[PDB]
């Protein structure tokens, strides 16, 4: 340990914090849900509990107050911080509602639900779709047979540049309502943009 | 654009945090109860973090869209789109270190 | 309404793989399409149709309502701005409105509204 | 012997007489409930079964919490003597107006002033009960709610036993669990160190607590003299005297407190003694008491542990390791010494839904009853009342949080009767107060031997549950103690006895029980010498004729409901049987139901008591029935109307209808079936239609598992269903106004408007499209400045801003049909809606759909298939008559999967529609001695059965096939093998080989196409993690994993993966660009840095961990 | 000593220290699982996961 501190040529201090980092707002949103009834992630109750530990010593040294006092402020402080940066990693953990874990600012990255396993676990992609398969014993080995509706909801932007370029739609918002509406001009384009 | 040879871990310090945030939160409000915006200095202060809405400023002063890069004096925020609001950081200053 | 906690976004939600609810929020704004396509072609398609106008027609809608440098001029000040009368302005935008519902402009601008 | 009046007459190949009718299939569900509330016909049932002394549920539970004091003495409460009130409203009622179907209770509280010795008395008031409807359902805010049994460890003495890896010397391991309170585990190690884990605390000799209970030392020695290894530990501790071993086990539970003998000895009674703190269930107390036998000639009234217990149990674990056979305790009979078994039935009891309801009303009970003490604590003593002293909230809440969100309250799946009735008789082993999936072992999901009759070894979930949930058996009725019981017929003196007797697991395993098909004499002799036997442990094997005890009742004892009802199920494979049993609770109720050729004894009852047709409650006469209602003249002089519902939407989306099926003026016996519920066809079971089937592979149209079908099927509507949507929306107030529903909406063409009414909803019978509007509403609006055009479009069109936004309802993508019913629910009529909702209105949407491919088609024998083809009628293969053959199943399949039954099936199937007639002139033939005389002819289209384990013989089959009765033209179309020569519907030219043909019951399952198809190019996108996403009317994308990013890898494409996951997922400004780039003529851009990773960067900042990426140079770069 | 090296780096340090007059460090192959060996190689990035 004190090899691989000697030779990165930093310094051990920075263990010790003297300023914490909050992550953007969008990042722990705030968002309203139908009825008004706002939703949030505990990360903003955890940053509160931080700045009001931090404002109420702030409050008491500025005041002054025998030392008691004082190194209990500073001892809750600690773990306000304590508890924002992991849950559980010390201690009992907070909880708010029906006696649940508040998840933690490294919550974020460790578990089934941290950000490391979830990448490791894949994304949601656009231009997609699944359907039930059947044999086709028409097919050569190098076809497939799409449903219309599928292959019209999958090659949209491709059939509305082709519409307009034909002229049957004047522009793209007339070529996106006549591809909803699905009027009978579009199956031949359809059929001419997948070739 | 994307020549990235290397990627490396460090631990940051106090002054690293200091350089690489745009503000200190120093009150603990979210956001107001009846105008739904952000309180100033809060956890989602504009000033801080950035404009809610892009080309838009919380006093409406420079609320038009010619304005990129001028931070309003009258409440000094910047004039950028909303997705900034996704990047920029803030930092808090203990009064004791932990 | 205002005696309610609010909902923690980290709650699982319907059993679906224990998803948070956080994970099924649509980011209810800045739709890909619209502004994607639709809005900028009809800028697009205005800046050529208002342009097919008189020139100084276009300069004059420019400065009416702001399409360059914002600050809708009102009837007296573009009168002032171009020599002219507060009462002439009426009759140019009744002018501009007949010409912009009429011809290839109608066509192209039948959508968006 | 058809038990309802107007059952349909189908002889049956039934061999043996069952002495036993099936019992009520509800009765599970039904009787659980009536002991909780306490009614008269529970109480006089408990009369009859010999129960000395019964006590209802609730006053069972009110009446252990009582009498609520106060330490000081001088307070002391009590209430009793629970009786309950007339339900509010209907079932109907309830159901139609989004009500809960309850009853209130009230209970007698006497409150006594020990002071003063007064006495008040009144009735209190304890909320809304949801009472069960007939059906054994729970009617919660509108819909239907089942709770399902769960299966637990019964409290009680587990003596476990393991093997020294090293030492190879057998560890005996006690374990006591009470149903609330410590646990106790007296274990045997290699060091020999008996000691006690009290709450899974640091290991204490025994001796030591032992003394510690106030047994003395000589005690020990002359009561463990017999035990070496016992006396050996008595001989090793070091701590001594009464004072000390208290204080040790007080410090080894809470060190660091003041050591006192007081405060030790309460913590010893409270932690043991004490019925609040400590208590077993009466069934654990119970079950204690017969495994050590003691206490044995009382009925139990003491619930708690005792000091007794404890040193029997010591006594019990040293006897076992010494390797006694049995011991005895004074004041006790005789019992055996040997280890239990966890997933003995014998163990693992049942708590029905009375005791799930009981544990979370005494839970409510209890908070109540602190902060009730609490309150007459510090509320003044003088006008004090009962009235102002309790308080009903927790209560309710805790009963309403139990019915809402309890694991065990599910959603009544309404798929058909047959789905309802298999999850009311379910038997989940998870849950709440359960074991998990992850924790619980793959052991515990294998089969018994002692599940023979209780639970049922083929029926179970094909997912990860399988295991964990099951089903009764047929005959299986719950214990009081809730221990599944199975009816067995003693055999005296080998003379089997009319007369039954109902035996729990242990029973059974200390008797030997023979198995019904066992050769039986008209006398009750047995012919054979050697029965086979099924006795302890699961062994089976022959043993004389007079040792047997008991024998079964029926063959299909060991099935459920479910599984009983599949023809030929003994010679299908396990598997190949559970698969066919779980696609039966599929099948969606057809428009027009019929009842299968062939089918098992089953139907019938499973249709009446699943309790989807309405059944004659009186012996009447009709007096006018149409296709609403029926009204009935009972003798008495009095009238009946029954209602049916029709084209009600179900749980699942389906249709359930009720058509009546008796005339006017028509004679009715009480308890027949009046009206024919979905999947009904004149009152019994009928999931699906009778198909001419060929098996044969054509063309490779059927080729793994697809099915070709006859046009017509579609053209003859024969596999066509009736699905509903059901749509809602509601206007709520804002801040910024009031929203409300209108038929003027915001800049929308007339035409578009066309459909609605007047008050701005859809007129019913109104065909309605995809994305069509279904309902207008405006929101308010507040302040937003209009893009250029947009005002200045407004401006000249002369059509003001109109602030107010378009919210309205619409049809979600995929959706269409008529409108049959609209319901609107408004607060100025006074109806309850939620807090900030004015009016809610909620659209039904029926479609009607006709099989296509896709969708999917399965037999009762586990064969599933997918629509690989719909020929025209002129393309199928046609019999030499013309007759084409309706549906053709691939031959590849049937001996693979070894589900024979599917052919024995269609060969029974031919026989029944065609005909029989088995000659008789001569004599009847040998392979028809056993037929029963009613079975030796049938005329066409006849209806037989075949009971599960006791049917149609290979050789009935055999002969019935070669006996077939023509065509109306002359001509017999099969041969005695039962294939036929088919032609070709294309070449015309006969198949060289004749093929198999016959009738075949198939079904519809509920996995339609139309569910399935999803497709996605650009929509809603989350907020957080800037991924696609979305609803029905924009459907979200398809996961691309790691194992599709490996394969991708592996095919070294490199620039697919690269857009896969940047450009079309997460890149924010990318996915605009590209989507530019595709609707304009230039091409795709190079894609940028995924949001996923920025994310990433940023989260980890967040943690003081400068995260930096550097170029070869080191230099920082910018992200 | 007692840590695993891999060989390419193991033996290109033994010949660039044995250049210059050190003395060789002696040396025995050993084989790994293969948990111990992704751990051993890897990035910190992947390694997390
Ligand atoms: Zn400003």
């Amino acid at each position: 340990v004190v090899a691989a501190f000697q030779q990165s040529g930093n310094s051990p201090m920075g263990m010790v914090l003297d300023a914490v980092p909050v992550i953007p707002p969008e990042l722990r949103p705030m968002v309203q849900l139908d009825g008004g009834r706002f939703a949030t992630s505990d990360l903003n109750d955890l940053y509160r509990r931080v700045i009001n530990r931090n404002n109420r010593l702030k409050r008491l040294i500025d005041l002054g107050a025998p030392e008691i006092i004082v190194n209990n402020e500073k001892r809750m402080l600690q773990e306000s911080v304590d508890a924002l940066f992991d849950n559980g990693r010390r201690g009992r953990p907070v909880t708010g509602p029906g006696n649940r874990p508040l998840k933690s600012l490294s919550d974020l990255l460790k578990g089934k639900q941290g950000r490391f396993r979830q990448n490791l676990l894949g994304k949601r992609v656009d231009y997609s779709g699944r359907s039930v398969i059947v044999v086709g014993p028409q097919l050569k080995l190098h076809q497939c047979g799409l449903p219309k509706l599928m292959a019209l909801e999958l090659f949209k932007p491709f059939v509305m540049k082709r519409l307009v370029d034909l002229n049957h739609a004047q522009n793209i918002k007339s070529a996106k309502r006549m591809v909803e509406r699905q009027r009978p001009q579009v199956w031949d384009v359809l059929e001419e943009v997948i070739a | 654009v994307n020549f990235f040879d290397e990627l490396r871990i460090g631990l940051a310090t106090a002054e690293d945090i200091r350089q690489w945030s745009y503000g200190e939160v120093k009150k603990p409000e979210t956001i107001n109860y009846r105008t739904l915006k952000p309180e100033k200095d809060g956890l989602f202060c504009e000033k801080i973090f950035g404009p809610t809405r892009d080309w838009e400023c919380y006093c409406g002063k420079y609320k038009r869209v010619r304005f990129k890069g001028i931070i309003c004096e009258r409440c000094g925020v910047e004039v950028t789109r909303a997705k900034v609001r996704r990047e920029r950081m803030g930092h808090i200053e203990l009064a004791a270190p932990v | 309404e205002h005696s309610r906690d609010p909902v923690s976004l980290d709650m699982p939600v319907g059993s679906e793989e224990e998803a948070p609810l956080g994970d099924f929020i649509e980011d209810a704004e800045a739709m890909s399409a619209e502004n994607a396509v639709i809005a900028e072609l009809l800028h697009t398609d205005i800046r050529s149709v208002l342009a097919t106008l008189d020139e100084r027609e276009h300069q004059v809608i420019r400065l009416r309502f702001g399409l360059d440098d914002g600050q809708p001029r009102t009837l007296d000040q573009i009168g002032k701005l171009f020599g002219l009368s507060r009462e002439r302005v009426r009759q140019i935008e009744r002018d501009v409105m007949s010409k912009l519902r009429h011809g290839e402009r109608a066509d192209r601008l039948r959508s968006y509204a | 012997n058809n038990s309802v009046p107007g059952a349909p007459n189908r002889v049956s190949f039934a061999k043996l007489r069952e002495p036993l009718e099936v019992p009520g299939l509800l009765d599970v569900q039904t009787d659980s409930f009536e002991w909780l509330i306490g009614s008269p016909r529970w109480r006089e049932s408990a009369a009859e079964r010999g129960d000395v002394n019964p006590v209802g549920g609730l006053e069972e539970v009110l009446y252990e919490l009582s009498p609520i004091e106060d330490f000081s003495g001088s307070m002391s409460l009590s209430f009793s003597d629970p009786r309950f009130d007339d339900v509010k409203a209907p079932v109907d009622e309830c159901k139609d107006k989004d009500m809960t179907y309850a009853a209130p209770l009230f209970v007698t509280a006497e409150f006594i002033n020990n002071n003063t010795g007064e006495i008040k008395s009144q009735t209190v008031f304890m909320g809304d009960f949801p009472m069960m409807t007939e059906k054994g359902t729970f009617i919660i805010n509108g819909t239907e709610r089942v709770v399902v049994s769960q299966l637990v460890r019964s409290p009680g003495v587990y003596f476990d036993e393991t093997i020294d890896k090293s030492t190879d010397k057998t560890l005996h391991s006690v374990k006591v669990i009470p149903s609330r309170g410590a646990w106790l585990e007296f274990d045997v190690d290699k060091r020999d160190t008996v000691g006690v884990r009290i709450d899974r605390k640091r290991r204490q000799p025994v001796t030591v607590l032992l003394k510690a209970l106030g047994w003395t030392s000589e005690q020990i020695v002359e009561r463990f003299g017999f035990s070496e290894i016992m006396r050996s530990t008595l001989e090793k501790d070091n701590t001594v005297g009464t004072d000390e071993a208290l204080l040790d086990i007080y410090r080894k539970l809470r060190p660091g407190e003041p050591p006192t003998k007081e405060s030790a000895q309460t913590l010893l009674e409270n932690l043991f003694f004490k019925e609040k703190r400590y208590d077993l269930a009466r069934v654990g107390r119970y079950k204690v008491n017969k495994k050590l036998g003691l206490h044995v000639g009382e009925p139990i009234t003491s619930s708690t542990l005792t000091e007794e217990d404890v040193v029997a149990t010591i006594e019990y674990l040293v006897r076992l390791h010494e390797g006694q056979t049995t011991m005895t305790v004074p004041g006790g009979v005789e019992v055996p010494v040997e280890t239990d078994d966890i997933d003995h039935f014998g163990n693992r009891r049942l708590r029905t839904v009375g005791e799930l309801i009981q544990n979370q009303i005494r839970v409510g009970m209890s908070r109540m009853e602190r902060v009730v003490r609490e309150r007459m604590t510090t509320q003044d003593v003088e006008a004090i009342t009962p009235q102002t002293l309790i308080n009903i909230r927790p209560v309710v809440a805790a009963i309403k949080e139990f019915f809402g969100t309890s694991q065990l309250s599910q959603f009544m799946d309404q798929n058909n009767p047959l789905s309802g009735l298999t999850h009311k008789r379910r038997l989940s082993a998870l849950g709440p107060g359960g074991l998990s999936r992850e924790r619980a072992g793959l052991e515990v999901r294998d089969v018994h031997p002692s599940h023979y009759g209780r639970m049922c070894p083929i029926e179970t979930p094909e997912g990860p549950n399988i295991g964990l949930i099951g089903s009764l058996s047929v005959y299986a009725r719950v214990n009081p103690f809730g221990f599944i019981e199975t009816p067995y017929r003693k055999v005296v003196d080998g003379v089997v006895s009319d007369e039954i007797v109902y035996l729990t697991a242990d029973e059974e395993d200390r008797h030997v029980v023979a198995q019904a098909n066992s050769p039986i004499d008209a006398d009750g002799r047995f012919v054979e010498p050697r029965v086979l036997v099924r006795r302890k442990a699961g062994e089976v094997e022959y043993v004389p004729s007079s040792e047997v005890d008991y024998m079964d009742v029926s063959p299909r004892q060991m099935v459920s409901v479910a599984t009983a009802m599949i023809p030929f199920l003994e010679h299908d494979d396990a598997n190949r049987a559970l698969m066919g049993a779980n696609m039966q609770r599929q099948a969606v109720p057809l428009v027009r139901s019929e009842a299968p050729l062939v089918g098992t004894g089953m139907e019938l009852r499973a249709a009446i008591d699943a309790g989807d047709v309405v059944v004659a409650e009186e012996s009447g006469v009709i007096e006018e029935v149409s296709a609403d209602y029926i009204t009935v003249m009972h003798d008495n002089g009095t009238r009946r109307t029954y209602r049916m519902r029709k084209f009600a939407r179900s749980n699942h989306g389906t249709c359930a209808n009720q058509c009546p099926i008796v005339d006017a003026g028509d004679r009715v016996e009480a308890g027949q079936v009046i009206a024919d519920g979905p999947c009904t066809d004149d009152g019994e079971m009928a999931l699906g239609k009778n198909l001419l089937v060929a098996i044969m592979p054509w063309e490779g149209h059927n080729y793994e598992d697809a099915i070709i079908l006859s046009n017509r099927l579609v053209e003859e509507d024969v596999l066509t269903s009736i699905h509903i949507e059901e749509h809602e929306i509601d206007a709520r107030d804002t801040k910024l106004g009031a929203e409300e529903i209108t038929r003027d909406i915001p800049n929308i063409s007339d035409e578009v408007l066309a459909d609605l009414d007047e008050r701005g909803i859809v007129r019913i019978g109104a065909e309605v499209r995809d994305g069509d509007i279904l309902v207008g509403k405006v929101t308010p609006k507040g302040e937003t400045e209009l893009t250029p055009e947009e005002r200045l479009l407004r401006a000249i069109f002369g059509e003001k801003a109109r602030e107010v936004r378009d919210t309205s309802l619409k049809v979600p993508h995929g959706e269409s049909g008529k409108v049959i019913g609209i319901r609107v629910f408004s607060r100025e009529d006074e109806d309850e809606l939620p807090a900030g909702v004015n009016e809610l209105v909620r659209v039904y949407v029926a479609q009607k759909r006709k099989i296509s491919d896709g969708d999917k088609l399965a037999g009762r024998h586990g064969n599933k298939g997918v629509i690989g083809k719909i020929l025209p009628v002129e393309d199928m293969p046609f019999l030499a008559d013309g007759t084409p053959v309706d549906i053709i199943l691939n031959t590849h399949g049937v001996p693979r999967r070894m589900n024979i039954g599917q052919i024995l099936e269609t060969h029974l199937g031919w026989c029944a529609h065609s005909g029989w007639k088995v000659d008789a002139a001569k004599g009847v033939p040998d392979w028809a001695a056993r037929l029963p005389d009613e079975l030796l002819e049938a005329q066409p289209n006849a209806i037989v059965s075949t009971p599960v384990f006791d049917g149609a013989q290979e050789a009935e089959l055999q002969g019935l096939l070669s006996c077939t009765l023509p065509n109306r033209d002359g001509d017999v179309l099969v041969d005695a093998d039962g294939k036929a020569m088919l032609f070709d519907g294309r070449s015309g030219e006969p198949f060289p080989y004749p093929v198999t043909v016959g009738y075949m019951y198939i079904m519809k399952l509920h996995h339609l196409v139309d569910d399935k198809i999803h497709a996605r190019s650009t929509g809603p996108y989350s907020m957080i993690t800037q991924q696609p996403l979305g609803g029905k009317a924009q459907f979200g994308g398809q996961r691309f994993g790691e194992m599709e990013c490996w394969a991708m890898q592996a095919y070294g494409a490199a620039y697919t993966l690269q857009e896969l996951l940047t450009i079309k997922s997460d890149d924010t400004v990318g996915r605009v660009k590209v989507y530019e780039a595709i609707v304009k003529g230039e091409n795709i851009p190079e894609p940028g840095i995924p949001e996923s990773f920025k994310v990433l960067l940023k989260e980890l900042q967040s943690l003081c961990l400068n995260v930096e990426v550097l170029s070869s140079d080191g230099a920082a770069i910018e992200l | 000593p007692g840590s695993l090296i891999d060989r390419a780096e193991f033996e290109a340090e033994n010949r660039r220290v044995v250049a210059e007059g050190g003395e060789p460090a002696a040396g025995r192959p050993v084989l790994m699982g293969i948990t111990k060996a992704s751990l051993a190689t890897d990035s910190w990035l992947s390694a997390a996961s």
